[PDB]
């Protein structure tokens, strides 16, 4: 009706609301469409995500909700806050898209990495980073898919995570986190508690210091013997635990050394170490993050306490309640593309 | 430490 409109964006059409306005296109990362536009009530910046047919199919609404319900309930500062959700459609019969509005940050990490940082402003940037996603783990929600582009900042050097159409739960045993950030876990045919959040962690961190991206495999096979090459091979143990017909390519791979961190990352690529916060003092965080197995790996909490970013450590940053999930909602129970559209509709309409 | 305030994004 009279309270929208419609904008030409690419292809892609935005219909919006009258409010928003000075439409421009930022990103998508995969799981959506993002413009960046004006919000003229609120006379300030915000971010606008179309999420298109969600209910089509039923892995492209899975994501829908899993964004609308952790979007809804998170309370974190050191997560992209939400500002609004809507739909252009007018009841139930013709609804087609949802559009959420968010905070505007002012960049992604992407080009911090082609910067030079100093120990303060990075080690303090992941001291964020691991707040938000802490938050996300103190509800048992694992965010899988952290990357650069996932990660967004300002310029009082502020951070805050996004995207959580992947968000989940702990799981078990099709692969759809993205190929350079894919914890071995994840490559392998294993199931993943938390700390998989760690990994992408360890690949972001070493990523910013290296200038480029860590583990940089053609394909999702040659991402392993990134890993491999880079870190060594894993113990017997570790694999023990593979799924056996995997278990023998593994076992087949090159018994790689795999070099030490130090070489890894040598100290023409860190600044300087001021008042301890230390090459080595994060190079040991590295160590002890970017562990092939996951159970010998550290945890959030942990990798919280680890000196290199203890230095920023707010309780009430840290601490913070846990966000409230509506009772029972996560529960993946894979319901008819009908039941779907339905769900969604019930979550846009609360006014 | 101070934490920063700052973040050169130009
Ligand atoms: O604010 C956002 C934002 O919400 C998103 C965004 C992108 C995808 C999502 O699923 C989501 O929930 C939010 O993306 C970006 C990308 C940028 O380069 C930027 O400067 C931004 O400020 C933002
Ligand atoms: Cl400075």
């Amino acid at each position: 009706d009279n309270n929208f409109y419609s904008v030409e964006i690419g292809d892609s059409t935005f219909t919006v609301l009258k409010r928003y306005q000075n439409l421009k296109p930022i990103g998508s990362g995969a799981q959506g469409i993002v413009c960046a536009a004006y919000d003229a009530i609120l006379e300030r910046n915000v971010a606008i995500k179309k999420l298109s047919r969600p209910f089509q199919n039923q892995t492209h609404a899975k994501r829908a909700y899993r964004e609308l319900v952790l979007m809804k309930c998170v309370n974190h500062k050191n997560i992209i806050g939400l500002l609004n959700v809507f739909t252009p459609q007018k009841s139930l019969e013709e609804f087609q898209d949802v559009y959420i509005v968010m905070e505007l940050m002012d960049a992604n990490l992407c080009q911090v990495i082609q910067m030079e940082l100093d120990h303060e402003r990075m080690s303090y940037l992941l001291y964020q980073m691991l707040c938000g996603i802490k938050h996300l783990h103190s509800a048992g929600i694992i965010h899988r898919d952290l990357k650069p582009s996932n990660i967004v900042v300002k310029s009082d050097c502020t951070l805050k995570i996004l995207d959580f159409g992947l968000a989940r739960t702990a799981g078990t045993s099709p692969e759809v986190v993205t190929r350079y950030y894919r914890a071995p876990e994840v490559i392998l045919g294993m199931g993943y508690k938390e700390n998989v959040d760690i990994w992408s962690v360890g690949c972001i961190m070493g990523e910013m210091i290296k200038g480029g991206v860590l583990f940089p495999g053609t394909d999702h096979i040659d991402q392993w013997n990134k890993v491999i090459e880079q870190l060594g091979t894993p113990c017997p143990e570790f694999m023990k635990k593979l799924q056996p017909t995997v278990r023998t390519y593994v076992e087949n791979r090159p018994k790689y050394a795999g070099y030490s961190f130090e070489k890894l990352f040598p100290d023409v690529l860190f600044p300087a170490d001021s008042e301890h916060l230390k090459a080595s003092q994060a190079r040991d965080l590295l160590s002890k993050m970017l562990v092939i197995d996951a159970s010998k790996r550290i945890s959030v909490d942990e990798a919280l306490q680890h000196p290199y970013i203890n230095v920023w450590y707010d309780p009430s940053e840290a601490e913070a309640p846990p966000p409230k999930i509506p009772d029972k909602q996560l529960d993946e129970r894979e319901h008819t593309i009908e039941e779907w559209k339905e769900l969604i509709y019930k979550e846009v309409m609360d006014l | 430490p101070k934490r920063p305030t700052t973040l050169n994004l130009f």
